[PDB]
């Protein structure tokens, strides 16, 4: 019996879901536990359809809907589909920006492996990913560039949204021409945003429009995933869901002043036995932790899921 | 504005009205030895590369714009009416550097480009050490609709946009214009298959 | 005359599906045909998925679309075809044998 199961079928039943207004028109997909193989073409009509699907169907690890409106959103022939628009997107990543750190580890034996396998165990090696609450800090500086560029250069009103992970997402729903761009119409807003054409204005005021003001107040560009912008097919993640490498709820942020990351982003309660792999002294969700290799430790369960789906150890027990 | 420089402005069914009625085009085709020639004069300088007269050149500069339209129609070969609508929109390019800032939004509309007036934002530059100004704006929409097939310049990335309109200047105006003149000169030969014409009509263009 | 040029797009081809887009369709389809910029890369985006065994990106096809327009280049011949590309001919010839 997977105890991590439990606490994510345990949330999907109660939690309510942020679903867009057209919830019929778009496609929804999902990665299953114990599995990497997408499950999509999947059409919903109503939250309660949805929420009977996820308890007693298929739990998602990860949940997406697609930024694409389709009239037969359950076709496999593309062109069947019918397109008629989708949604703007942007993400932030935090590869590029801080770079963290990372280790490789044997989960038996505990030394420290690079290969595929440990030579001693024959097993997979698993990775962590120290994911520290100062990256957020400065992922959180491109979204306030990025929010500002949308609305003083564009005119738009984007949404902020928790990656649940690493980064942010900005997305700004469209019902007019603002979704008819084309892929190409899209990278020229992307490299507009990122400042690639944009030439350096030397000697402009601070008060100018456009990227003249921006560029001497020393803003350069936006550090974004350009691919997400280009495709016009893509599938967003559903807010208040849950992240898969993670356990945090994807949560809108409606004033980035008042961000914090912290045990809050979990929305489950309880406390947890761990058992760890590795001896880390790493900072978790804002706060540093020191795990022993094999020695149980009693933490929140916010705390104990995380670090699970990180693969530094594993959750043995609820309590 | 004048209808002797900008011929588009009067409809090919308007300027015949001049003739009473009832005489269309093709009326006046199969009677006039010089008419054809005069649009054969600006096809085969097309090919050669040289420059096209402007049409304050021409005595009928409505007939003869509307007769080159209906003969590159029967020539069909779209390497060449391609080829006339970049030669074509750039004679009136030099004609619209030239214009008033009052007329050249008069075109515009006509050529339904919306672009419209607004206060004037100034700035400084370093590398053209001068001071520039933007007093039209259009959607950037519209924008990136219009500057669909140009060159690296009109990148979104190299322009001033405000609010989600773009800010252009006077010689930027006339770079939309001139681009939606050899859009509008494609649009305006493919409907041109229509009327059967008399078969020794097509003949004579030929 | 160009008829041979609608058959194979409207049936498909197998091994040389790029080589006859960049040298013959794409160039018909802009430079004789005058389709739209956008049409034309639906038009081609279908012929290309056939037999299926592959992938083509709409950024290569762009690629070639925006590239004949600018240089005017003209869908080659099936005497030329003999020429350069034989193996082409045959794939082709075994396309309109087939009516
Ligand atoms: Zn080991």
């Amino acid at each position: 019996t997977n105890l991590i199961k439990s606490f994510f079928r345990n949330y999907y039943l109660n939690a309510e879901l942020e679903l867009p207004k057209d919830m019929e028109l778009r496609e929804f997909a999902l990665q299953p536990f114990g599995s990497d193989t997408y499950v999509r073409h999947l059409s919903f009509s109503s939250s309660e359809e949805l929420r009977d699907y996820l308890v007693n169907r298929n739990l998602p690890l990860h949940l997406f809907y697609s930024s694409a409106r389709y009239q037969l959103p359950s076709a496999r022939n593309m062109e069947e589909k019918a397109w008629m628009g989708s949604d703007l997107l942007f993400d932030i990543d935090a590869d590029h920006l801080c770079k963290l750190r990372s280790i490789r580890f044997c989960p038996v034996c505990g030394n420290a492996v690079v290969s595929e396998k440990c030579e001693r165990d024959n097993v997979e090696t698993l990775e962590y990913v120290e994911m520290t609450s100062e990256c957020i800090k400065r992922g959180l500086e491109q979204t306030r560039n990025l929010v500002e560029i949308l609305e003083d250069d564009f005119g738009l009103k984007p949404k902020v949204y928790f990656s649940g992970n690493r980064g942010f997402h900005v997305q700004v729903d469209c019902y007019g021409n603002c979704a008819l761009l084309d892929s190409d119409e899209r990278k020229e807003i992307a490299e507009y945003v990122m400042g690639i054409g944009v030439p350096g204005y030397p000697g402009g005021s601070e008060n100018a429009p456009g990227w003249v003001g921006r560029k001497n107040r020393g803003i350069n560009g936006v550090t974004i995933d350009e691919q997400v912008t280009i495709d016009v097919k893509r599938l967003i993640r559903i807010p208040n869901s849950l992240h898969g490498k993670s356990g945090l709820i994807v949560k809108r942020v409606p004033n980035l002043d008042d961000f914090e990351f912290n045990e809050t982003l979990s929305p489950f309660t309880g406390y947890t036995i761990f058992l760890p792999y590795i001896t880390i002294e790493t900072e978790v969700l804002g706060s540093i932790i020191k795990l022993n290799r094999g020695i149980p430790i009693k933490i929140k369960s916010s705390i104990g899921i995380y670090l699970h789906l990180r693969n530094l150890g594993e959750v043995k027990a609820y309590v | 504005l004048d209808v002797k420089k900008y011929p588009f402005i009067k409809s090919l069914d308007d300027e015949l009205k001049k003739y009473g009625g009832g005489i269309t085009l093709t009326d006046l085709l199969l009677n006039s030895t010089t008419l054809i020639d005069q649009a054969k004069d600006r096809i085969q300088k097309t090919k050669s590369g040289d420059e096209l007269p402007h049409y304050v050149s021409y005595n009928e500069p409505v007939l003869v714009f509307y007769t080159t339209l209906l003969s590159l129609a029967i020539l069909n070969d779209v390497k060449l009416i391609r080829r006339y609508a970049y030669a074509e929109a750039k004679q009136f390019r030099s004609l619209l550097h030239t214009e008033n800032e009052e007329n050249l939004l008069e075109i515009s509309k006509l050529l339904d480009l919306k672009i419209n007036r607004c206060d004037p934002i100034k700035f400084y530059l370093e590398k053209k050490r001068r001071i520039i100004q933007k007093e039209f704006c259009v959607h950037f929409i519209d924008y990136l609709k219009y500057t669909k097939d140009l060159k690296e310049d009109w990148k979104l990335s190299g322009q001033i946009l405000h609010k989600g309109y773009v800010y252009l200047d006077k010689n930027q105006l006339i770079g939309l214009i001139a681009e939606s003149i050899k859009s509008k000169i494609v649009e305006m030969i493919r409907p041109l298959n229509l009327k059967e014409i008399p078969e020794k009509l097509k003949s004579l263009i030929e």
